[PDB]
C-alpha cells in the first residue's frame, strides 16, 4: 500500500486453498476498472494443490473468453499485506499467445481486480474522496470532477461531525467499559434445572406456595436457623439477597 | 539409550548424574551430545 | 411530543421484586417431595441463531428499562462524586 | 383496563358482583 | 450454529411436557411463558446455513427415564419424578343435551 | 493451585461481612469460635 | 485395518537410494512451497494446540434477563391450587 | 511488480488440455474404458497416499526428516571403532548402602531364573514365592503379592519395598514410575526380587488404591479395545487419571492409554490410581 | 478492630531499605537494634552541637 | 526487557524513598512498552537490509537478515568435493560471521535506542534530583533511631556535592529559553541572513525547524520546553489511592518500598563483587562484629 | 422544571470565593504541598453536587402546590421521549441503565424498602413515619453505610482504572496502520494476565471506532482469540453441546513437567526473514480442518 | 390483519377459511384479529430485512449482486411500512453500495418521490412535517387556536443557546463574540398552514 | 464420537440451586498475595 | 453446632467424582461413582446437591434392604465418602505431572520466547543496570534562602506553611493564615482554659 | 486522510452531519451480514510514509 504516480501500489501473496503453494507479488497496481484479477497462465500447475478435500488442484476449471483465450481456475486463497482478512479469488489465467504480461525487466504488470477489492477494506476507496474513486469508469451514477464536499452536500451533508448541538457527540456513545476482573470481580452465577446452560439462573420468588411458610417461621424467630426450602428462594433474612448478577468477591459490600 | 546419563525428579528438583567408571567418566560425541540434550531439557521444564 | 392534563390517583407499587407476601398458617400441599422431585422439560436458550420476526429479548429488554427508569427516577440523584 | 389506575388495591365495592 | 434442538419446552406436545392437555395458542400461553407467538415458515426468512440440522441422541428426564423407581416408600402418594400430575376433581360437569 | 487466596479484603470486618452476606451472623452462639466471622453464604438447615 | 486386519507382509545401493537427495543440494523442481507448510511438514513449526487456548472471556455483557413470569410467582396464593397448579410451568 | 517463489513467470510450451481445446481423439471404446479405469486407480492411489501421509505419526515424519537431512550421495560404509563403545552401561549403585548388589550384566551366564535361582545377596534375606497349601485356597500369583506388598507398604508408610522380579512386575513397575505414582524402581539383577522406591505427598499416599486383575492364575482376563475406551470416556469426558496395566502379544507390558492409542488389546494385569 | 487496626499501623511503620548492617530490617537471620540497644546509644548521645 | 526494567525499579525506588511519592503501575510499565515499540520498529528497519558472511575466503557466501534469518547461499564447485560434514560446518561459519555482523549492527543500534531510553528518563530524575529538599548518607555511616551519624573514614578526602544552584530560579526551562534567545539572536544578526542562506541554514532549518512543517506531516510543529515534575511538589498516585481506597494505597506503597529494598540489594552486592575483585573482601565472611553486633 | 433545572446553566449560581480562596485553591491546585486539606472539591465537583441535589429534591404532587410537577406529566413525559428515542438514544440509555441502576438492581436489599419507596413515593404520612424510623436507624448505625449509592464503593485492580482506560493507548499511531500493530505491542502496556490484557485491547479499540464513528472491526476478538475461538468450536464438535467450554467439562490428563520441550525448541530456534511474518495472525491455521473452524463463523468467506 | 391477512369486515378470528393455518392447531383457541400498528410495522420491516439479506445469500436462487428491483421493491416496502429513519438509513446505504457506485444499480424519480412522500407524511423527531395536522383542542395549553405548535425562529434561538451551553460544558469556559455579533434570522419562515 | 452429549447433562431438582463455576475457583480468581508482593 | 465444627468442603472445579471411591463408616459400605446425572437415593442425592455436586451418584450397602439401615448411618457414609474424596489437581500433585487443563498459562512464556529473536534479545553493551551511589549529593538549602529560592519560575512565597519543606512552617504566612490555625487551636479549648 | 475519514464518517452515520437530524435506525447493508470485513478500521495512510 503506497501512491506513487497515482495509483495503488499493494503487495500481496497468493496460496493455494490448502496453503501449501505460495507466490508473493512485491508490487501490483489496484485497478477497479478490470472486473476480476488476471493472473499468468504458468501459475496454474505451481498454484494446483491436489488436497483430500478437492481431489484436483482447483474445484472449478473451465475455459472462457477474454474463443477460448484463458482459463478460470480457483479457488484460490489471496493475503494482501494491508489487509486482515483473506480473499478467495477465481482468476483468469492467460497464455502467452493471447497476452504478455512482461514490460520491463522482472515486472509482471499484474493488477489487482475489482472482485479482490470489493471483498476486502479497499472497497472504501471507491466511495467518493477515495483514491481509486478518480479511476472509477465514466458512469451516470458517479461524477469524479466534483469534488467530495459537494457529493456529500448533494447527499445531503451541511455541517460537520455533530456540529449541531442537537446530535450527541460521537465519543460519548459509550462512556463506560465493562470489565468483571477490573471492577467488583466475577459474577455469583447459579441455575435451577437439568444444566447451567440449559435451566435459569432465576431463583424463585417470596411468592411460592412451599416458601411462604419458611419465610413466615424465619419473620417470626428472626434469631435462630430455621429448617425448610425457604433457602432456594432469592429472599434471604440476610441483607445480601440472593439475585442473578451478585458480585460476591467484591471488596464491599 | 546407552544408560550413561540418569537422572532423578523430585517434585520440582531433577538431579542429572553421569555414570561413566570405566572411562573415568570421559564423554564421547553421542555422550556428549545426550548429555547436553538432557541438561537443556532438564532446565527448561515447567516444574525445574 | 403530545401532552394531556391527566391526574393518575394511584401510582401502583415499586417493581422491586423484594415485597413481604401474603402469609398461610396451613399449606394447600403439605408434600415436600414435589419441590425437589419436579421436573420439566429443558429450556433451549439458542436454537438457530435466535431470529424472530419481532425481536423478543431486546424487546422485552428495552421495556422492562423503561418502567425500570421511570420508578428509579432515570438513576440521577443517587449517584454522587466518589 | 383503565379502571386499574384510580382504585385502592385493598379496596373492593362489591366482592360479590351481583346488583 | 446451534442445531434444533429436540425434547424442549416448545417442540414437545402437551402429553409429552405434562401428560396433560393444554390449548395450543398462538397467544396468551402464560404456561409456555410467551407472550405472541406468530408463526412464520419456519425456515424462510433464516438463513439456510444458520440450519444445522437436530440433535435426539438423550432421554427426556421429565417423560422416560431409566429406572423408574419410587423416591421415598412412605408416604405411599409420591411416586417417581417422571409422573407430575395435578389432583382430579370429582363430578366434574354433565351434558343435557344428548348429542 | 492447592491452597488458593480466597477473599482477602479487609474494608469491612470479618464480622461485618458475616452481617451482611451470611445467615451464620443472626445466630452467634450455634457457630464455633474457629468459624465466628468466616462465612459468607446462606446456610440451609435439614433435620435428618 | 488394525491388527485384526490379514498381515500386510514385508553389497551396495538400492534402487530407491538414487531418487533421494539431500534437502541441503537445490530441489529438481522449483516448487513454490509456502514456508510455514515446510516447517510444518517437518515437524518444526511452532504447535499451536488448542489446550493453549484458556478461557474463553465475555467481552461484552450479554443483557439483563429478567424475572420472567411463572406459575410459582404469584401475588396472591388463590391460584396455585393442587386442582390448578401442577408445577411452575 | 516483480514476483518470487517463480523463477520462470510462465511456460511459454506449457499450456492447457482446455486452451488448445482440439477436436477429442478416441482410439476405441476399449481404449477409453482402459484410460477411465487407469485415471481412476491413479487418483485412488493418490488419495490413499495424501491419507496414509496425513495419519503418518510425528516419531516416524521426525525420523524420516532426520534420514533425509542426513542423506548423502554415497552410501557410505561403516568404519572400525575401539572394541567397545556401545555396551549398555551398569545402572549406579552404591556398595555399601544397598538394598541389593548392582549384578553388572557380563554375569548372564551365572544369572538364574525366578523358580531357581543362583546364591546372591547373601547378606539379605531371601523372599519365597508363595504357594498355595490346599485346593480351596486361591492360587496366588506374583502380580498378586506384588500389588498387595505394595499397598502395605504404602499403608505402613514405607520408604522401599522389595519385591518379585518377573518381566510383568517390572513392566507395571516400569509403567507405575512413568506415571509418577511411584518415586523409582531398580532391577538388580538378582534372580528372586528388585527394589522399589515409593512416594508421599502432603502426608498421605500419592498411590490410592492398587488391585490385581485376577486373583489366581488358573482364571485369565482379556481386555478387549473396546473395553479399554470405556475406560478413558468418564461419561462424555476423556479420563486419564487411572492407570491400567495390560500384556500385549508382543511381551510389550504397557499401560491402558497406549494400548487405545495403537489399538491393541492384551491381557490386564492390575489397576493402580 | 484492634487486629485491623494493628495490622494496618505496623503495615504502615514498617521500615525498608539498607540498615548499618548492609540488611533489610526484616532479614531472615540478623536484626537490627536487639534489646533497644539502638535506643540506649541515643539516650547516652544525644544531640548537643 | 531486563536493564531498562532495572532503570525503572530503580528509578520508582527513589521516587518513593527521597520524596514519598508514588507511581502509578500503569506509568511504571508506559515506559517499559515503550521501549519495547522501540525496538521492534528497529527490528521492522532491520529486516528490510542484508548482510554477508564469508567462509574459506571467498569460497561460501551466506546472505542473510541481521536476525539470522537463511536467504541466499553462493558455494563454489570444488566446495561439494568436500564430504557432508565439511560443508555443514562451513556453512555453519559462513553463517556465524554473518551473525557476528548482525550482531554488531544490532548492538550499536541497541545503544542508540538506550541513549534515546536515557534522554526520555531524564525529566523524571531531575525533578527528583533538582529541588532544595533532597540529600542523601553515606553508605558507611551509622543509621540509628534519631539520625546518621558520620564515621571519619578520610573526611577531608570525602566531599558532599551539590547539584542545585542557590541562585533564585534556576530551571531547564530557563536554560531552553536562553538557546532559543540565542540562536534567534544569531539568526538576526548580519551575519544571520548569510548563514541560513548557506546549505548550514538550510540544513539546520530542515532539521530544528519545527515550526515550518506543513499541517499534517508527520513530527513535533513546534519546539518545547523539556518536562518540569518535581516530586515533592507534584502528586502523582498517592493522593488519588488514598482518596479511593487504602488498600490499594497500601499496596503500592509495599510495591514501591520492595523495589528499593531491591535496589539497594543489588547496589550493595555489586559493591561486594567490585571489593573480591579488588581484593580488599574475603570470600567468606571474616568481620561478624559488624553484621551480629546490632 | 428539567429545562430551568438540570439545563439552563447560564443562571445557575454558586457560592463566589473570596480573594484569600482564590489564591489558596490556586496554590493547592497547580502544584500540592504534602499534608494539604484535601476536603477541597473541584468546580465540577460542586456542579455535579448541585445538580445531584435539584434532581433528589423533586417531588411530584400537585401542581398548584409546592410540588413542581406531577406524576401524570412526569410519566407523560418520559413516555413520550421513550416513545421517539431511536436506536442510538436507544443504546447510549441501556449504557446508561447498566452502569447506574443494574448494580443497584443487584445489591438492592429488602431493609431499604422504605427509601426505594421514597425515592417516588407520594408524600403520604407514612413516609414520613418510615424516614423517622430510619433517621433512628441511622443513630444506631451509619448514616453513609446504610443507603445505596456508597455500596459500590471499593473495586478490584485500582492500578488499571476504567477512566484511565476510556482513552485508548497510542490510538492514532496504531489506526494510521493496523497491520504494524499485532496485539503483543499494545498488550506490552498493561501489567495483567494474557486474557485480561486482550480484553482491554478489544474494548479499547471498540471505544475508538465509537468515537470515530466508524465500523468496528467485529471479527477483532476472533483474532485476539483464534485458538480460543478454535478450542471452543473443537469443543463443540466432540462434546455434543453448544456454547463455552468450562473447566468442569475439560479433559483430564496429566503431562510429564517437561513435556513442553519438543515446541519450546522449535519456537527458540524458530527464525523468520520480517517480523510480520512472526506475528502474523493466521500462524495458528495449518490445515484445512483449522481453516474452516476459523472461517465457518462468516458465510461469505 | 397483520398476522393471518384476513379482513376485519368479514372475520374475527386469525386463519379462518384458510386450510394450512398454522395459528389453529387440533385442539387450540380461535385467536383474534390483530391491529396494525407500529410492533407489526417493525415485523414487516425485520421480515423484509431478512428477505433481502437471503437475496444475496443463497446459492440457490440468490444473485451475486443484488438487483434495482429488490432495492426499489424494499423502499416500497419501508414507505408502506412508514419507516421514516430506516428508509432515510437505506437510501443512505443504497448511495454508498458499491453497486450504486458501478452503475448496475440506477435511482430512479419514482423511488426519490416515495422517499420524499415518506418523510413529508411521517412525523419528524424535532421539526413539523406536512403529517403534522392543527388540533382544536390544543388551545388550552397552547392559547392559539391557528397557528401551529412551533416557533422556528424560537427553535433557532434555543439551538444558539444549547449549543452555548455545550461549548461551555466542553471548555469550561465561554468565549463571548464581539459586541458587533447580530444573530442572523432573514431566513426563518414562520410554520405556514394549509 | 462421544456420543455422550454434554448438553443433555444432571437432573432438575425443582427449584434447587447449584453454583457451577466459569473457568476457576472463586479462592483462586485473584492473587493479590503474589500480584502485590505480600509473600514472606 | 457440632455440624459446623465438622463441615467439609469440596473442589468444585470438577463437578463430580472422577474416580470410584470406596469406603465405609460404621460398616455400612458407601460408593461414590461418575455418573452423567446426580443418581442416588432421595436423601443422599439431596445431601450432594446441597454439596453442589452435579455429576456424581451413590450407592449404600447396594439394595436398600441390605443392613445396617438407619438416617444416622445414609448420612455419615455419605459425608465420609464426600470426605474421602481426592481433587483432580491434588492427585495430578501428588503425581508430580503438569494437568492438561493448566498448561495454557505456559503460553505467553513460550510465545515471549519465540518473540525474543532479533532485536528483543539485545542489551545495552556497557551498561549492566547497575549504578552504585559513588558519591553523595545534597541540596538542602537554609530558610531564607528557601523562602526566595522560586520567585521567578513558581509563585512568591512557594514554601508558605510548608510543615516539613520548611524549617519554620509559619515563615513567610500573612496574618490571615496565621490567624486562622491559631484560632482554630486556641478555640477547640476555648471554656478549658 | 481528511476527506476519507469525513466520506467514512457520513456513509456510517449521515444523521450527524445535519443541523436537525431525523431518526436514525439501523437499515440493510449492500454487502451481506459481513461488511465490516469491507468498511471497517479508520482510513489508512501509505506504508512508504
Ligand atoms: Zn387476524
Amino acid at each position: 500500500f503506497r501512491m506513487s504516480g497515482g495509483d495503488m501500489f499493494v503487495e500481496y501473496k497468493v496460496l493455494s486453498r490448502d496453503h501449501r503453494r505460495s507466490i508473493r507479488v512485491e508490487d501490483a497496481i489496484v485497478d477497479p476498472t478490470f472486473k476480476r484479477t488476471v493472473l499468468p497462465l504458468g501459475w496454474l500447475e505451481l498454484l494446483r494443490s491436489p488436497s483430500l478435500r478437492l481431489p484436483t488442484g482447483y474445484f472449478v476449471e473451465e475455459t472462457v473468453h477474454v474463443e477460448a483465450n484463458a482459463i478460470i481456475a480457483g479457488p484460490v486463497v489471496l493475503y494482501i499485506t494491508g489487509q486482515s482478512v483473506p480473499v478467495v479469488l477465481n482468476p483468469y489465467f492467460v497464455p502467452e499467445g493471447t497476452w504478455d504480461m512482461r514490460t520491463r525487466d522482472g515486472e509482471l504488470d499484474l493488477r489487482l481486480g475489482m472482485d479482490a477489492i470489493e471483498q476486502c477494506t479497499l472497497f472504501s476507496e471507491l466511495r467518493p474522496g477515495g483514491l481509486l474513486y478518480g479511476k472509477l469508469p465514466e458512469n451516470p451514477n458517479v461524477r469524479r470532477n466534483e469534488s467530495l464536499r459537494a457529493t456529500l452536500g448533494r447527499y445531503g451533508m451541511k455541517c460537520d461531525l455533530a456540529e449541531s448541538p442537537l446530535v450527541p457527540r460521537p465519543w460519548t456513545r459509550m462512556r463506560y467499559m465493562f470489565i468483571d476482573e477490573l471492577q467488583r470481580g466475577p459474577k455469583l452465577t447459579e441455575f435451577v434445572g437439568h444444566n447451567p446452560r440449559n435451566g435459569t439462573p432465576w431463583r424463585f420468588s417470596q411468592n411460592t406456595k412451599y416458601f411462604r411458610i419458611g419465610i413466615w417461621r424465619d419473620t417470626i424467630r428472626r434469631n435462630d436457623m430455621n429448617e425448610g426450602l425457604h433457602a432456594h428462594s432469592s429472599w434471604q433474612k440476610s441483607p445480601q439477597q440472593s439475585v442473578p448478577e451478585v458480585r460476591f468477591l467484591a471488596p464491599y459490600p | 539409550a546407552n544408560r550413561t546419563i540418569t537422572g532423578n525428579d523430585g517434585r520440582f528438583s531433577k538431579t542429572i548424574m553421569i555414570n561413566e567408571p570405566q572411562c573415568n567418566q570421559a564423554l564421547s560425541a553421542k555422550t556428549a551430545s545426550e548429555l547436553s540434550k538432557e541438561i537443556d531439557k532438564a532446565t527448561n521444564a515447567v516444574y525445574s | 411530543m403530545k401532552y394531556a392534563d391527566l391526574e393518575l390517583t394511584t401510582r401502583g407499587e415499586f417493581p422491586h421484586g423484594m415485597k413481604e407476601p401474603a402469609f398461610v398458617k396451613k399449606l394447600d400441599q403439605n408434600i415436600p417431595w414435589y419441590f425437589s422431585t419436579y421436573r420439566s422439560m429443558y429450556h433451549w436458550p439458542i436454537t438457530g441463531d435466535n431470529w424472530s420476526d419481532l425481536n423478543e429479548a431486546e424487546k422485552h429488554h428495552d421495556l422492562h428499562m423503561f418502567y425500570t427508569l421511570a420508578w428509579w427516577k432515570l438513576g440521577e440523584g443517587i449517584f454522587g462524586v466518589d | 383496563e383503565y379502571y386499574r389506575w384510580f382504585i385502592q388495591p385493598g379496596r373492593h365495592p362489591n366482592p360479590s358482583g351481583l346488583t | 450454529w446451534a442445531p434444533q434442538m429436540e425434547w424442549g419446552i416448545e417442540n414437545t406436545p402437551s402429553q409429552e411436557q405434562y401428560q396433560e392437555h393444554v390449548p395450543d395458542t398462538t397467544d396468551a400461553d402464560f404456561r409456555k411463558q410467551r407472550r405472541i407467538q406468530s408463526r412464520p415458515v419456519k425456515w424462510f426468512y433464516e438463513s439456510h446455513y444458520t440450519r444445522t440440522g437436530s440433535f435426539a441422541g438423550f432421554q427426556p428426564l421429565r417423560f422416560m427415564q431409566r429406572r423408574t423407581e419410587r423416591e421415598v416408600r412412605w408416604p405411599d402418594v409420591i411416586n417417581a419424578a417422571v409422573q407430575i400430575q395435578k389432583r382430579k376433581p370429582a363430578a366434574y360437569i354433565f351434558k343435557a343435551i344428548p348429542e | 493451585d492447592l491452597y488458593p487466596e480466597g477473599f482477602q479484603w479487609k474494608h469491612k470486618l470479618n464480622t461485618e461481612y458475616n452481617q451482611w452476606r451470611s445467615n451464620t451472623w443472626l445466630t452467634p452462639d450455634l457457630i464455633p469460635k474457629e468459624h465466628r466471622g468466616r462465612f459468607l453464604c446462606n446456610f440451609q438447615l435439614n433435620i435428618v | 485395518g488394525g491388527p485384526g486386519s490379514p498381515v500386510r507382509g514385508p553389497r551396495g545401493y538400492t534402487a530407491e537410494w538414487r531418487d533421494l537427495r539431500n534437502p541441503m543440494r537445490p530441489p529438481e523442481f522449483p516448487t513454490p512451497w509456502e514456508r510455514k507448510y515446510r516447517q510444518y511438514a517437518r515437524g518444526q513449526h511452532p504447535s499451536y494446540d488448542m489446550v493453549y487456548a484458556g478461557p474463553m472471556p465475555e467481552i461484552f455483557p450479554m443483557r439483563r434477563d429478567f424475572r420472567k413470569p411463572t406459575r410459582w410467582d404469584f401475588h396472591d396464593i388463590e391460584k396455585q391450587g393442587k386442582y390448578r397448579t401442577s408445577g411452575p410451568y | 511488480a516483480k514476483v518470487y517463489g517463480a523463477v520462470p513467470p510462465l511456460g511459454a510450451a506449457q499450456g492447457h488440455r482446455l486452451l488448445h481445446g482440439k477436436r477429442e481423439r478416441e482410439g476405441s471404446l476399449f481404449a477409453v474404458a482402459n484410460d477411465v479405469k487407469r485415471d481412476e486407480r491413479l487418483l485412488r492411489q493418490q488419495l490413499n497416499a495424501l491419507l496414509e501421509e496425513e495419519r503418518m505419526p510425528m516419531q516416524a515424519r521426525l525420523q524420516r526428516n532426520e534420514a533425509v537431512s542426513s542423506h548423502e550421495a554415497v552410501p557410505q560404509t561403516p568404519l572400525v571403532d575401539l572394541p567397545g563403545v556401545e555396551r549398555r552401561r551398569d545402572l549406579p549403585a552404591d556398595p555399601i548402602t544397598r538394598l541389593f548388589f548392582q549384578h553388572k550384566g557380563d554375569h548372564a551366564l551365572y544369572y538364574g531364573t525366578y523358580d531357581k535361582p543362583s546364591v546372591q545377596d547373601d547378606d539379605r534375606v531371601q523372599i519365597e514365592k508363595r504357594v498355595p497349601r490346599r485346593r480351596e485356597e486361591n492360587l496366588y500369583t506374583p502380580i498378586y503379592d506384588f500389588c498387595h506388598r505394595i499397598r502395605e507398604a504404602t499403608e505402613q508408610r514405607k520408604r522401599f519395598v522389595v519385591v518379585p522380579s518377573t518381566i510383568e512386575t517390572r513392566g507395571c513397575a516400569r509403567v507405575m514410575h512413568d506415571h509418577g505414582l511411584v518415586a523409582g524402581f531398580r532391577d538388580f539383577h538378582n534372580d528372586r526380587a528388585f527394589a522399589v522406591e515409593l512416594k508421599y505427598f502432603q502426608g498421605d499416599s500419592t498411590i490410592n488404591v492398587i488391585e490385581p486383575c485376577s486373583y489366581d492364575g488358573r482364571t485369565e482376563f482379556e481386555w478387549s479395545p473396546k473395553m479399554m475406551r470405556r475406560l478413558l470416556n468418564t461419561h462424555g469426558i476423556h479420563n486419564r487419571l487411572v492407570v491400567y496395566i495390560c500384556r500385549t502379544a508382543d511381551n510389550r507390558i504397557i499401560d491402558h492409554i497406549h494400548a487405545v492409542k495403537e489399538n491393541i488389546g492384551g491381557r490386564g494385569l492390575m489397576m493402580v490410581h | 478492630m484492634g487486629e485491623r487496626m494493628r495490622a494496618i499501623i505496623e503495615d504502615y511503620s514498617k521500615g525498608f531499605g539498607l540498615g548499618p548492617h548492609g540488611h533489610s530490617p526484616t532479614h531472615d537471620t540478623i536484626h537490627y537494634n536487639t534489646l533497644n540497644a539502638e535506643g540506649e546509644r541515643v539516650r547516652d548521645l544525644g544531640y548537643t552541637d | 526487557m531486563e536493564v531498562y526494567r532495572r532503570i525503572t525499579e530503580r528509578v520508582r525506588g527513589a521516587l518513593w524513598a527521597h520524596h514519598g511519592r508514588l507511581m502509578s503501575e500503569r506509568q511504571f510499565h508506559r515506559i517499559l512498552a515503550f521501549v519495547y515499540n522501540n525496538k521492534y520498529e528497529y527490528q521492522i528497519r532491520f529486516d528490510r537490509m542484508e548482510v554477508v558472511g564469508r567462509e574459506w575466503g571467498g569460497r561460501v557466501e551466506v546472505v542473510t537478515t541481521p536476525a539470522g534469518f537463511l536467504k541466499r547461499v553462493r558455494v563454489n564447485p570444488c566446495v561439494e568435493d568436500l564430504t557432508l560434514y565439511q560443508q555443514q560446518q562451513l556453512i555453519l561459519s559462513a553463517y556465524a560471521n554473518a551473525c557476528a555482523d548482525g550482531r554488531k549492527l544490532m548492538e550499536q543500534a541497541e545503544m542508540n535506542i538506550y541513549k534515546q531510553f536515557l534522554k526520555d528518563l531524564k525529566p523524571i530524575v531531575m525533578g527528583i534530583r533538582d529541588n532544595p529538599e533532597f540529600y542523601t548518607v553515606s553508605e558507611n555511616s551509622i543509621e540509628t533511631i534519631g539520625g546518621v551519624l558520620q564515621t571519619g573514614d578520610s573526611n577531608n578526602l570525602c566531599h558532599t556535592h551539590r547539584t542545585i544552584p542557590a541562585a533564585k530560579a534556576r530551571q531547564p526551562a530557563d536554560e531552553v529559553r536562553a538557546r532559543q534567545e540565542w540562536e534567534q539572536k544569531w539568526i538576526n544578526s548580519p551575519r544571520g541572513q548569510s548563514w541560513a542562506l548557506t546549505l548550514r541554514g538550510k540544513t539546520y532549518f530542515a532539521l530544528h525547524g519545527p515550526q515550518y512543517r506543513p499541517r499534517g506531516a508527520p513530527g513535533a510543529k513546534k519546539e518545547t520546553l523539556p518536562l518540569d515534575i518535581p516530586a515533592p511538589y507534584t502528586a502523582m498516585d498517592e493522593k488519588r489511592l488514598l482518596k479511593k481506597n487504602w488498600m490499594a494505597y497500601l499496596d503500592n506503597k509495599h510495591v514501591a518500598e520492595v523495589m528499593w529494598t531491591r535496589v539497594k540489594i543489588a547496589d550493595r552486592e555489586k559493591r561486594q563483587r567490585l571489593l573480591q575483585e579488588t581484593g580488599r573482601a574475603w570470600h567468606r565472611p571474616i568481620n561478624e562484629e559488624a553484621i551480629n553486633r546490632w | 422544571w428539567y429545562l430551568q433545572n438540570i439545563l439552563s446553566l447560564e443562571l445557575l449560581k454558586l457560592k463566589s470565593k473570596t480573594n484569600a480562596e482564590k489564591i489558596a485553591t490556586y496554590r493547592s491546585y497547580m502544584r500540592s504541598l504534602a499534608s494539604g486539606k484535601d476536603n477541597t472539591m473541584s468546580d465540577d465537583d460542586v456542579i455535579r453536587n448541585i445538580i445531584k441535589e435539584r434532581w433528589k429534591t423533586l417531588e411530584f404532587g400537585d401542581r398548584n402546590a409546592g410540588y413542581p410537577c406531577t406524576f401524570g406529566d412526569y410519566i407523560q413525559f418520559l413516555n413520550e421521549w421513550f416513545k421517539s428515542l431511536d436506536e442510538e438514544g436507544m443504546q447510549r440509555l441501556r449504557e446508561h441503565f447498566d452502569r447506574r441502576i443494574r448494580p443497584l438492581l443487584a445489591v438492592m436489599s429488602p431493609v431499604d424498602i422504605l427509601w426505594l419507596e421514597a425515592l417516588t413515593q407520594n408524600s403520604p404520612h407514612n413516609k414520613e413515619q418510615l424516614q423517622r424510623k430510619i433517621a433512628f436507624q441511622t443513630s444506631l448505625g451509619t448514616p453513609e453505610f446504610f443507603d445505596m449509592s456508597k455500596r459500590l464503593r471499593y473495586e478490584i485492580n485500582e492500578d488499571y482504572k476504567v477512566r484511565d482506560e476510556l482513552g485508548p493507548e497510542l490510538f492514532a499511531l496504531w489506526s494510521k496502520a493496523p497491520e504494524r500493530w499485532p496485539p503483543e505491542r499494545l498488550s506490552k502496556m498493561y501489567g495483567l494476565d494474557f486474557t485480561l490484557v486482550r480484553k482491554i485491547l478489544v474494548w479499547h479499540h471498540f471505544k475508538a471506532c465509537y468515537d470515530a464513528c466508524v465500523e468496528p472491526d467485529w471479527s477483532l476478538p476472533k483474532r485476539l482469540f483464534a485458538l480460543e475461538w478454535i478450542r471452543d468450536v473443537r469443543a463443540r464438535k466432540h462434546g455434543l453441546f453448544y456454547g463455552k467450554m468450562r473447566f468442569a467439562e475439560q479433559k483430564i490428563t496429566f503431562y510429564s513437567d517437561r513435556f513442553l520441550f519438543r515446541d519450546l525448541v522449535n519456537r527458540r530456534e524458530a527464525s523468520y526473514a520480517n517480523v510480520w511474518e512472526m506475528d502474523d495472525p493466521y500462524r495458528f491455521l495449518q490445515t484445512e480442518q483449522d481453516y474452516e473452524d476459523y472461517w465457518g463463523d462468516n458465510y461469505d468467506v | 390483519c397483520p398476522r393471518c391477512s384476513l379482513p376485519y369486515s368479514t372475520t374475527r378470528y386469525c386463519g379462518e377459511g384458510d386450510v394450512d393455518t398454522p395459528f389453529r392447531k387440533h385442539r387450540g383457541r380461535w385467536a383474534p384479529h390483530q391491529k396494525w400498528g407500529r410492533e407489526w410495522y417493525d415485523v414487516v420491516a425485520r421480515r423484509a430485512e431478512a428477505l433481502w439479506y437471503r437475496a444475496t445469500e443463497d446459492p440457490y436462487f440468490g444473485t451475486p449482486q443484488h438487483t434495482q428491483r429488490q432495492a426499489e421493491a424494499l423502499l416500497k416496502v419501508y414507505v408502506q411500512a412508514k419507516q421514516r429513519g430506516k428508509a432515510i438509513d437505506f437510501m443512505n446505504k443504497l448511495r454508498g453500495s458499491v453497486e450504486y457506485l458501478t452503475g448496475d444499480i440506477t435511482i430512479t424519480t419514482v423511488m426519490q418521490e416515495s422517499y420524499d412522500a415518506l418523510l413529508d407524511t411521517t412525523p419528524h423527531p424535532h421539526l413539523l412535517t406536512n403529517g403534522f395536522t392543527l388540533e382544536s383542542d390544543a388551545a388550552k395549553y397552547t392559547g392559539e387556536v391557528n397557528k401551529a405548535p412551533l416557533s422556528p425562529l424560537q427553535f433557532r434561538i434555543d439551538m444558539e443557546m444549547n449549543k452555548y451551553r455545550r461549548q461551555q460544558k466542553e471548555e469550561g469556559v465561554v468565549r463571548v463574540p464581539p459586541a458587533l455579533w447580530r444573530l442572523d434570522t432573514s431566513a426563518i419562515v414562520p410554520y405556514k398552514v394549509d | 464420537k462421544n456420543l455422550n452429549s454434554w448438553y443433555t447433562k444432571g437432573t432438575m431438582r425443582g427449584g434447587v440451586p447449584r453454583i457451577y463455576y466459569a473457568w476457576m475457583r472463586p479462592g483462586s480468581f485473584t492473587r493479590r498475595r503474589f500480584e502485590k508482593m505480600r509473600n514472606p | 453446632r457440632e455440624a459446623f465444627s465438622n463441615i467439609i468442603a469440596v473442589d468444585l472445579e470438577q463437578e463430580g467424582p472422577m474416580y470410584p471411591v470406596r469406603v465405609n463408616a460404621d460398616g455400612v459400605r458407601v460408593l461414590l461413582y461418575p455418573a452423567r446425572r446426580i443418581v442416588a437415593n432421595f436423601r443422599v442425592a439431596d445431601i450432594l446437591c446441597a454439596f453442589g455436586f452435579q455429576h456424581a451418584g451413590c450407592r449404600i450397602n447396594l439394595k436398600a434392604t441390605n443392613n445396617p439401615k438407619s438416617p444416622t448411618h445414609t448420612v455419615e457414609g455419605v459425608f465420609e465418602a464426600v470426605k474421602a474424596l481426592r481433587s483432580v489437581s491434588e492427585i495430578a500433585a501428588s503425581r508430580g505431572k503438569v494437568p492438561h487443563s493448566l498448561i495454557y498459562n505456559i503460553y505467553p512464556y513460550l510465545e515471549e520466547i519465540r518473540r525474543r529473536k532479533g532485536m528483543m534479545a539485545m542489551h545495552p553493551p556497557g551498561k549492566d543496570g547497575l549504578l552504585m551511589p559513588d558519591r553523595v549529593v545534597d541540596n538542602r538549602l537554609p530558610d531564607h534562602l528557601k523562602r526566595g529560592y522560586y520567585d521567578d519560575v513558581y509563585w512568591k512565597d512557594f514554601f508558605a506553611g510548608s510543615d516539613e519543606h520548611l524549617n519554620e512552617p509559619r515563615m513567610g504566612l500573612r496574618g490571615d493564615e496565621m490567624r486562622r490555625r491559631l484560632e482554630e487551636a486556641q478555640t477547640s479549648p476555648a471554656p478549658t482554659t | 486522510y481528511k476527506d476519507r475519514l469525513l466520506s467514512k464518517q457520513f456513509f456510517q452515520n449521515p444523521q450527524a452531519f445535519e443541523v436537525v437530524p431525523d431518526r436514525n435506525e439501523r437499515s440493510v447493508q449492500f454487502g451481506g451480514k459481513w461488511e465490516y470485513q469491507r468498511t471497517h478500521g479508520l482510513p489508512t495512510v501509505d506504508r512508504n510514509e
